[PDB]
């Protein structure tokens, strides 16, 4: 009944979080600040493209297939993420590295 | 001496549909016409093209019934003073993104329906004794409802909101969202929880970004934008 | 016709009009039970009602004590005698409840301490029958409660199975027997033309201040209403009898309203006189409109005038509290900023005597039935109503009270429902009508559409709107009423040399404009000719050459003695006109003024005396 | 009578229908820099989820790791002037972003609606960006 004030107050938590996790970042590099953004950016990601796609496309079956297509992208997104936290440097590690050029 | 002022103006007649839509200039002398663009507008129809069509009635800005895009902007033609620049050419279009029924006369019927779906109307929980007694309201209470009251519905704000240009069939738009969150300040009415909860899903309200197109073009100087603001939090926090 | 396609509606009722009066009739039908269409040429909320500012008068008793009879009284002697004490008593006693069912729907008034509808001091009001200093008995909603009450009443409506036809323009009555039986339209959208049959309809069109050269009313105030009863061959009432609102803004016209002077303005002229406390030592700047319009045409005659043209008078405010300013008359405040570049805090609004509103109308019962006059007697028409602007009740008579018109409407649009509901019942047997009724409106159209004479619309309505400015102002004489009389009879035969241009159908303002300016000149006619033959100032209405007001007793003397008029000897009595379409030959009767109230007892009738503010 | 409903089905069945043409909207309308600003940060926020998505299936792709790119970059001595370029366009939409997107957590807790203050807010974004940018672009 009230799914649509309730998506919205998330979007703003979500948005607020990453807002703190940049200064995270900075302060406390490592794995719990590498895996928040990957989880923070992933979702932040998928419900602003979701609100791009919902002004932008029309006809139920283009909105379906956009939306199955966003789903498909933020998993992969996801995972590729959490993959390079576990397998390699990781996030704030990278961006480190990344501004040492 | 006159001063000769030129005018663009979007033409377009239904009963000769294949002539596409074009712009006609019209030279008008300034120092025998009134200040205002309606005042040239109803010039050019006297005395230059009876065709030239628009909707008009009160000349102070309080029917609505001119709203038109002058000089790329939604405003109301009889309170918009006429540029006196005569090297520059004003161009005049009907209210963006709407069906034209001719020249610059738009179809606001889309607009009046989504005014209706939100019932505009004082409901009680007991409305048997309504016409016995003046209802009681504080000068605090009716101080709430200064700012939203006074909207002529001319629909100029809506119609300069990129959301409503694309989702206008499912999102209200500025104007009928600021006249919902009227009713559901106004002390006396006892469904604001209802009037909330007719929000619950994607476009009625949440098509709103927080453009601000609405709040800087009302030719009344209202802002619906920070009304809509409102009702999102409202609607955040209601039980 | 065959040319163009007629679409057949049955309804139990139709209204034409929805302004204040319309729409509370109409929604008033439905709530009864009754199946009803308003067809407006407007989208509602686009008529003059929503421009309406100062108020609505109601002894409802929230600043001070009031009695309803005391409004009685101020009305009945603000008409100057002419206003039947029937109605003005159904009127003023009805409006109490009346203002209360407008705030019940959510009109947004301005609120006292108490959180009870603030009320205002207005022009021409008092209590204890004009003994007892002035009233303050204008509702308001700051200085926009048109706007509101409109937008209010539509929202109202919107609650009902009223089905309503946006922007289709009514062009005659469908009568046979001397009974209406609907009316005929041009849809507007579509070119399509429609005859609404129901057993009963109500006409509220407005006025028709348009036939003017400067006015307050909208350009859609062509009195197309008083023009189709004109042309059913009934009878207009007291058209001679327009309103000249004392100040409309120097230049566009637009109205200041009174609701000024009420929270406390002053005029003054160009020495910074403060001139009323001359012409109206105790009502000052709030005495009736007739009386300060006067005023303040002899003060500019006079040489007192402001501007570099010395033509206009100043509304002062600046001695008031900005807070005052921005809480009471929100809306003029805009408004002298964006038309006259003045700032109410500061410097003074020019102003200057405007037409306004027009008292007369259809002539109609105090329940709103339409009557005709025959051998001395009143007959109602069957199935005719009218209330609004456009009827003459006649509650104001010779002159209106500010904040007694927005009262009228609700109060009337609801009697003509409250009317047909206690003599008919929904679902009766809808009418008939012959096959091609309505037939000479369409052919009427079709000459106008595609006429290709030498004198364009706006040609001849400019002439018109110019001989009445000149010829039948706020003072008046017979030579100068005779050359407008014939000056208009020669633009009325002309109008057979009239040329249009747009040959469309569909949205054709170019044809809709020619068909208001017909309506326009038959109520102009009336209006001039009817000035012409009223030898006496009464109201409104001021001959230099017949000072006098003429009753049928001298009433400035004892009437011990005295010997009655004869009826044809004094001019006590409403004026009725009717017009030979054809021709355009105007021909004056006159019908007796009604004194009796509804209940001598509970509210006494008021006799004929001198008037002064 | 017509509900709400019916009324706007019939529009459309009426105007889809119709030979009516669609009043110009984009190419007519006049810009401010709060509608700029507006679509900016649409653009920022999409570009910016193309680089995340980009860079998760470069990780999930590529042969080698991080460091080493790192590494074949710093190898090739690019001037510093070009890096430091490189290093502000990365920089921009992040900032712009994250500036503009605190101006409108602000506008969801009701404040700054006033046209005065959705111009100057504006504005000031603008330059915390840049600043903000050049200073990171420097390094940090
Ligand atoms: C001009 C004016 C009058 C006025 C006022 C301010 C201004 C600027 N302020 C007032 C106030 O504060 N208090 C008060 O008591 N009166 C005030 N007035 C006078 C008063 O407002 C008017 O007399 C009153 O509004 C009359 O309204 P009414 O209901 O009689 O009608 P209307 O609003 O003018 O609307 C007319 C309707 O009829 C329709 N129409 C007209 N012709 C046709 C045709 N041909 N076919 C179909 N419909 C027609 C119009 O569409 C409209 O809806
Ligand atoms: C990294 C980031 C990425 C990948 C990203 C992506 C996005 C996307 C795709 C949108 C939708 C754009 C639109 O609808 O116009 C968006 C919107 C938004 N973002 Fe971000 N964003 C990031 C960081 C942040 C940060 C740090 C904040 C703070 C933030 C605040 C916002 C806000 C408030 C919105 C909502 C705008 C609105 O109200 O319409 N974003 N972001
Ligand atoms: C190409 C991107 C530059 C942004 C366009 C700025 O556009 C300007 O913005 C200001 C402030 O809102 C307005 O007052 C001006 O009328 C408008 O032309
Ligand atoms: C609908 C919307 C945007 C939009 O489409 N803006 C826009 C598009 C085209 C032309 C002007 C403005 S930008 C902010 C998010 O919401
Ligand atoms: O006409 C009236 O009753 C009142 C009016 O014009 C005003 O507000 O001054
Ligand atoms: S809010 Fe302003 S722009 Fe929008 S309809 Fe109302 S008056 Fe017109
Ligand atoms: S322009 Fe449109 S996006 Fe919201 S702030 Fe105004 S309704
Ligand atoms: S004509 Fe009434 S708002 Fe312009
Ligand atoms: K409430
Ligand atoms: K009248």
């Amino acid at each position: 009944s009230k799914a649509a004030s309730l998506h919205w107050t998330s979007e703003r938590a979500v948005s607020a979080l990453l807002l703190g996790l940049l200064p995270a970042a900075y302060l406390y590099p490592g794995p719990a600040v590498d895996y928040s953004l990957a989880a923070a950016l992933t979702l932040h990601g998928h419900w602003g493209l979701g609100q791009v796609i919902t002004d932008y496309v029309h006809g139920d079956t283009p909105i379906k297939v956009a939306n199955t297509g966003l789903y498909v992208l933020s998993a992969i997104t996801f995972t590729g993420l959490c993959y390079f936290n576990y397998y390699d440097v990781g996030i704030c590690k990278a961006v480190a590295m990344l501004w040492s050029i | 001496t006159s001063r000769i002022k030129k005018f663009s103006i979007y033409r377009w007649d239904p009963d000769k549909p294949g002539d596409k839509p074009r712009m006609q200039t019209y030279e008008v002398d300034l120092n025998k016409c009134g200040p205002m663009v309606l005042d040239a507008l109803i010039k050019i129809k006297n005395e230059l093209d009876s065709t030239l069509t628009f909707r008009r009635s009160c000349r102070e800005g309080i029917c609505g019934s001119c709203a038109m895009n002058i000089a790329g902007g939604n405003t109301l033609a009889c309170t918009k003073k006429i540029d006196p620049d005569l090297s520059k050419t004003t161009k005049i279009y009907p209210l963006p993104h709407m069906y034209v029924v001719k020249d610059l006369v738009p179809d606001l019927s889309n607009f009046y329906a989504q005014y209706k779906s939100i019932e505009p109307y004082l409901k009680k929980k007991d409305e048997s004794k309504q016409g016995k007694e003046q209802y009681l309201q504080s000068i605090e209470d009716r101080q709430k409802l200064d700012g939203l009251y006074e909207c002529i519905l001319c629909a100029c704000c809506s119609t300069s909101c990129p959301s409503y240009w694309w989702n206008g069939d499912k999102y209200l738009g500025p104007a009928v969202l600021m006249q919902a969150y009227r009713w559901m300040i106004d002390s006396r009415d006892d469904y604001t929880e209802e009037r909330l909860a007719q929000l619950q899903d994607p476009f009625s309200l949440y098509r709103c970004h927080t453009i601000m197109n609405c709040t800087r073009t009302c030719p009344k100087g209202l802002n619906p934008g920070k009304a809509i603001a409102e009702i999102k939090k409202m609607m955040a926090t209601y039980k | 016709s065959t040319q163009y396609p007629v679409v057949d509606h049955e309804f139990d009722a139709v209204v034409v009009g929805a302004g204040g009066a319309g729409l509370r009739a109409a929604f008033g039908l439905s709530e009864a039970g009754f199946n009803t269409a308003c067809v407006t040429k407007l989208f509602p909320t686009r008529s003059h009602t929503v421009a309406a500012q100062g108020g609505i008068n109601a002894a409802l008793g929230n600043m001070e004590d009031d009695n309803w009879r005391w409004h009685f009284y101020d009305t009945v002697k603000g008409s100057d005698w002419l206003g039947d004490q029937d109605a003005i008593h159904y009127m003023t006693e009805q409006a109490p409840a009346a203002v209360i069912e407008l705030e019940n729907y959510g009109m947004p008034f301005s609120r006292t301490e108490e959180g009870k509808i603030y009320q205002r001091a207005f022009g021409g009001q008092s209590l204890q029958f004009g003994k007892g200093g002035q009233a303050h008995r204008c509702c308001c909603v700051a200085d926009r409660t048109g706007h509101s009450l409109l937008h209010t009443l539509y929202g109202r409506s919107l609650r009902y199975d009223t089905s309503y036809f946006v922007e289709y323009f009514a062009l005659d009555l469908l009568m046979e027997n001397g009974e209406c039986r609907g009316v005929i339209a041009l849809c507007i959208e579509d070119g399509t033309i429609h005859r609404f049959r129901a057993k009963n309809t109500v006409i509220a069109t407005g006025g028709y201040g348009r036939t003017y050269f400067s006015c307050t009313s909208a350009h859609t105030s062509t009195g197309d209403g008083t023009a189709m009863v004109t042309r059913a061959g009934l009878p207009c009432q007291d058209l001679e009898f327009v309103q000249f609102h004392p100040t409309g803004i120097y230049g566009a016209g637009c109205l200041i309203t009174e609701g000024c002077r009420g929270e406390g303005g002053i005029l003054i002229n160009s020495q910074g006189e403060r001139f009323m406390e001359r012409y109206a030592p105790v009502a000052k700047d709030l005495a009736s409109r007739d009386v300060v319009s006067r005023s303040m045409t002899i003060e500019i005659r006079e040489g007192r005038g402001c501007g570099p043209e010395k033509d206009h008078v100043y509304l002062q405010l600046h001695h008031l509290p900005p807070q005052q300013l921005a809480t009471r008359l929100p809306g003029i405040s805009e408004t002298a900023m964006i038309f006259a570049g003045v700032d109410v805090t500061k410097e003074p609004i020019p102003v200057l005597p405007t037409v306004h509103y027009n008292m007369g109308g259809i002539p109609t019962n105090y329940k709103g039935q339409v009557i005709t006059h025959v051998n001395g007697e009143d007959k109602v028409v069957p199935g005719l109503y009218a209330c609004g602007e456009a009827a003459s009740a006649s509650v104001h008579g010779a002159n209106r009270l500010g904040a007694n018109s927005l009262l009228d409407l609700v109060v009337f649009g609801r009697a003509c429902a409250l009317t047909i509901a206690e003599t008919c019942k929904p679902g009766e047997p809808v009418p008939s009508i012959k096959p091609n009724a309505g037939e000479e409106s369409v052919a009427n159209l079709d000459k106008l559409r595609f006429a290709d004479g030498t004198i364009r619309t706006s040609e001849a309505r400019l002439n018109m709107q110019k001989t009445m400015q000149s010829h039948a102002a706020v003072f008046r004489t017979g030579s100068i009423l005779q050359e407008g009389c014939e000056k208009l009879s020669q633009i009325y035969r002309d109008l057979a040399h009239l040329k249009t241009f747009d040959r469309g159908i569909v949205w054709n303002t170019d044809l809709v404009e020619t068909l208001e300016l017909q309506n326009l000149m038959l109520c102009a006619l009336q209006t001039i000719y009817g000035a012409e033959a009223r030898k006496e100032s009464r109201g409104a209405h001021a001959r230099e050459d017949y000072k006098l007001r003429i009753d049928e007793f001298d009433y400035s003397k004892p009437l011990q003695g005295q010997q009655k008029r004869p009826f044809e000897e004094h001019w006590r009595k409403h004026t009725l006109s009717y017009v030979d379409v054809k021709s355009g030959k105007v021909t004056l009767k006159y019908r007796p003024v009604i004194d009796r109230t509804l209940n001598e007892e509970d509210c006494s009738s008021v006799p004929p005396a001198i008037r002064s503010y | 009578a017509t509900t709400a409903k019916e009324e706007m089905a019939r529009f459309w069945e009426k105007n889809t229908k119709s030979s009516r043409p669609l009043s110009p909207h984009i190419s007519i309308y006049k810009w401010s820099l709060p509608m700029a600003m507006s679509i900016t940060h649409r653009g920022t926020g999409v570009a910016l989820s193309l680089g995340v998505s980009l860079f998760s299936v470069a990780a999930l792709l590529l042969p080698e790791q991080f460091p080493h790119y790192v590494a074949v970059v710093k190898s090739l001595s690019l001037s510093p002037a070009l890096i430091y370029s490189a290093k502000f366009a990365l920089v921009f939409p992040l900032s712009y972003h994250t500036w503009n997107g605190i101006r409108h957590l602000v506008w969801d807790m009701g404040k700054g609606f006033k046209l005065s203050q959705v111009e100057q807010s504006g504005v000031v974004v603008l330059i915390l960006t840049l600043l903000s940018s050049a200073g990171i672009a420097a390094i940090s």
